[PDB]
């Protein structure tokens, strides 16, 4: 399985598509400069205790997007994907 | 608290091996599922592996399958890591995160990184 | 911002009948008028102040009297020479009085009681006068028929109007006057409990928000 | 000639009276369901044990002691450790003043127990801190016995449940106190509500110099009870 | 369908049967003045209330877990208090094992209750040491469970008071378990009577990948008595 | 623990005053007298007086009646004593003791000591 995600960089929809159905089961990550990671969206729509309510992500069988309303200084950092529908899990190519 | 404590970074020539740990502290080890991370410099990541530290049953990605080897230590509470025949493409970062108590792959807990 | 404490003993439950939940004589009315619209109509309606509105909308059917006691405070704009009001109370199906020296208020069919300044405020009691068994607060229904009508308006439940004037001819010096009433409501009996409400009114008339 | 209560005995008296302040023993909260109805615990067998106190010293010079009752307990033993994790008591106490001097002692106390002693200090218009009065086991010391540190005489302050203690005649004295409070259960960490004061009127004297004659009180809380820390569901 | 002992209650059970272990309860000590004279304190509305353990994991490879019963609940609460401060017990206890799965879930485990079971390192001449049986909460892990870690097959472990949880039937198991000794009072540090434990005899399976199956154990002692702290003189 | 910890050393011009202290802890300071001593270098000891913490009554030695002042802090729980037109001759080390429960003069705690 391989999963593309449709913009390189960001100068505030990112999406991504699937080689197959995925079911729900997509999360979205976000990586510090620093080099810290904390997610932000498990099981496509929910949000993670502790994050700003801003985020939102869409629901497909095979073509999720992330919604993010305002923007911010911090904000920025490259935002990656995950299926973990069946091994191996592979990851997306990230944006900005 | 939970933290993911990793060594610090090292370096080898190549045909050489090395190894790693990912020391966990502030919940049970022997519930959770281990898994181990790949990123090159300037890419994005690559699932290797996991460990299960309640029976040391791994399961490995298919190009990771002769590099690398996956422990578990229950005493010490530290999840090891080894590779096998470095080249030069093997320099990159490696993580290490938690999975959940039921055997999901949904990370909440990440190490800080270890280069090579 | 000091946290204290204090046990308590209590055995009464007398105190929240609704008997005496709602008999506590609250303000319904305030307004002035100068004698030089010179005269005091206001229509007996009951949701004028929004303190005894909230309290009194908890129920859907209830029914009591009224005990309307009038409190005159006059001023010359410095002694007054012995002003002498009336208050004349205009049920439905009587004509309401649209001047002073009108010749309704001669109408010796409806109420009316002739009290001075100096003397205690006046007060009169006035019976249930709905045709129905019980005022509806709430009306799911139009009055009137065909497409327009307005809203929740109930014709069996209306009341009346009471009109205060100075009596007095036209006296060189122009004063004043300041009339206040203070309805209690007595012998209550409540049907339906509904829930109270929370966010503010914005009209007299409906249920917005 | 002894005091056999619970855990503890202090043995060896010398014959002394009971004599109850006012008419009335603890009782044990007759009748209130209509207040904090989870119903006490009243621990009976882990509390009455005459907690000792720190002997003190009475030389010519000095000039009384006090001590507030719910709070000269707080942080000894069984009864300390119930002041926390409570929130409500109810208590009557015993007290058990006993000095000791020789044949060719002279001198005089007076061990009285004030309800509600609201203090005050002197030459200021400042009430008193919170650290003036939580004093705790060592208790603190009168600045103007004459005025009971208020402005009321210690000439009327007879009018209180009170002893004496006359080394000529006797050398001991005993007060039981009821519950006096207004409320049914009080607060044990901001509320005081007796305090044991004793007082030397007639000071000692003796041919050589300064003679400690150290006294010993000892105080035992009755008829105990507290709020409900076990409940169903 | 709740099991309200004290301060505490197991909600919402299965239906479930109190097989005693062998055929006896508790007791209460009948009559022994010739041995510790000081008569046991016999604490019984401050111990009894279902101090339930952490929820272990149950996948296909487990192997089994065990517990030892005056062991597990040394360091936990009102019952762990009491291990320190007396040298003395007296107890039996009620253990209720409970496991929840789907329809779609296949499975059987072996509850059983050991008395005196006496533990063996594999392939070597040295006995056990301290840390190797003084696990605490945690518990334990068979290494080797087809013979018990002691030699003795598992096949004929059923000769001990056992129940089977069969996740096509049931999932809960209920053992009550006397006072299974030689002295009349034991010492609990160094003394472990019980060793309640649990073996996966057929592992489980499902269509994906590895379900948990989480377990529960709750352990509750039933009528406990130490020795005496507080004596007259 | 009984620890009576005096303060530092220190010299004066003549003419002047100086002021001392004898910080007591490990036990009730009200109920002991603080009595204080003087020793000239290479020669006996000499009483001072003493000060009763728990009334402020000095009793003090006939030749030192005019030198020093003594007296004593609840709070801090700490003995003073001040000397007063220091001259060539009061150069020594000052000490202080502590008496007994019952008014004994015995004394086994002390000082360390303190030059002028």
């Amino acid at each position: 399985i391989q999963m593309i995600q449709s913009p390189s960089s960001m100068f505030v929809s990112l999406s991504c598509r699937a080689s197959q159905d995925i079911r729900g089961n997509l999360d979205w990550y976000q990586q510090k400069p620093g080099g810290t990671i904390k997610l932000l969206i498990y099981s496509t729509s929910n949000l993670n205790s502790g994050v700003p309510s801003r985020f939102s992500g869409s629901g497909s069988g095979s073509d999720y997007s992330l919604t993010i309303s305002s923007l911010e200084s911090e904000d920025f950092a490259d935002y990656y994907c995950l299926q973990r529908n069946a091994y191996p899990l592979t990851f997306g190519g990230g944006t900005k | 608290q939970v933290q993911l404590q990793q060594s610090g970074t090292e370096l080898a020539k190549p045909g050489a091996s090395v190894k790693m740990s990912c020391k966990a502290s502030g919940y049970t080890f022997t519930n959770y599922w281990m898994h181990w991370f790949k990123q090159r410099p300037g890419q994005g990541l690559e699932w290797i592996g996991y460990v299960n530290p309640n029976t040391d049953y791994t399961d490995y990605n298919h190009k990771f399958k002769d590099k690398a080897t996956l422990t578990a230590d229950k005493s010490s509470s530290t999840a090891y890591m080894q590779l096998s025949s470095l080249t030069s493409e093997d320099s990159a970062v490696y993580f290490c995160a938690r999975g959940t108590f039921g055997n999901y792959a949904s990370f909440a807990y990440w190490g800080q990184g270890t280069l090579v | 911002a000091i946290q204290t404490r204090t046990v308590i003993n209590q055995h009464g439950v007398s105190e929240t009948l609704v008997e005496n939940f709602l008999s506590r004589a609250a303000l319904v009315s305030k307004r002035s008028f100068e004698y030089k619209k010179n005269f005091f109509k206001w229509t007996i309606n009951t949701r004028s102040f929004v303190q005894l509105r909230r309290k009194l909308e908890l129920f859907t059917y209830l029914r009591f009297d009224a005990e309307i006691t009038i409190l005159t405070t006059v001023a010359v704009n410095v002694g007054l020479p012995d002003l002498t009001l009336q208050a004349m109370f205009v049920p439905t199906g009587a004509l309401t009085p649209e001047k002073q020296d009108s010749f309704h208020w001669q109408s010796g069919s409806n109420a009316s009681v002739f009290f001075k300044i100096s003397d205690p405020p006046a007060r009169i009691t006035i019976p249930f006068m709905c045709i129905n068994s019980a005022y509806s607060v709430f009306y799911d229904g139009f009055a009137g028929f065909e497409k327009n009508g307005l809203y929740g308006i109930n014709p069996a439940d209306t009341i009346g109007n009471l009109c205060v004037r100075i009596v007095n001819e036209h006296q060189p010096v122009g004063f004043t006057v300041t009339v206040r009433v203070y309805m209690k409501p007595k012998h209550i009996k409540a049907w339906a409990p509904r829930p109270p409400r929370t966010l503010p009114y914005m009209s007299i008339a409906n249920a917005n928000y | 000639l002894q005091l056999k209560l619970g855990n503890s005995a202090i043995v060896t008296q010398e014959a002394a009276n009971y004599c109850c302040a006012y008419g009335e023993w603890p009782n044990y909260l007759p009748d209130h369901e209509a207040v904090a109805i989870d119903k006490p615990t009243q621990p009976e067998t882990a509390t009455d044990r005459f907690y000792t106190l720190k002997s003190v010293k009475w030389e010519t010079g000095s000039t009384g002691w006090w001590w507030k009752l719910p709070d000269a307990l707080n942080n000894i033993g069984m009864f300390g450790q119930n002041v926390q994790h409570h929130y409500l008591y109810r208590s009557g106490f015993l007290i058990h003043v006993q000095c000791n001097a020789t044949k060719f002692h002279q001198g005089a106390l007076l061990v009285v127990a004030i309800p509600e002693h609201q203090r005050g200090a002197h030459n200021t218009n400042t009430s008193p801190g919170f650290d003036d009065i939580m004093k705790g086991e060592e208790g603190g010391t009168f600045n103007h016995p004459y005025v009971l540190d208020d402005g009321t005489s210690l000439a009327c302050a007879t009018i209180f449940p009170h002893q004496w203690i006359n080394l000529r005649t006797n050398n001991s004295a005993t007060i039981v106190l009821p519950w006096m409070n207004a409320a049914p259960m009080d607060f044990p960490l901001r509320h005081n509500q007796w305090t044991l004061a004793i007082i030397p009127v007639v000071p000692l004297g003796t041919r050589t110099t300064s003679s400690m004659v150290p006294i010993t009180v000892s105080i035992a809380p009755m008829c105990c009870e507290f709020n409900g820390l076990r409940h169903a569901i």
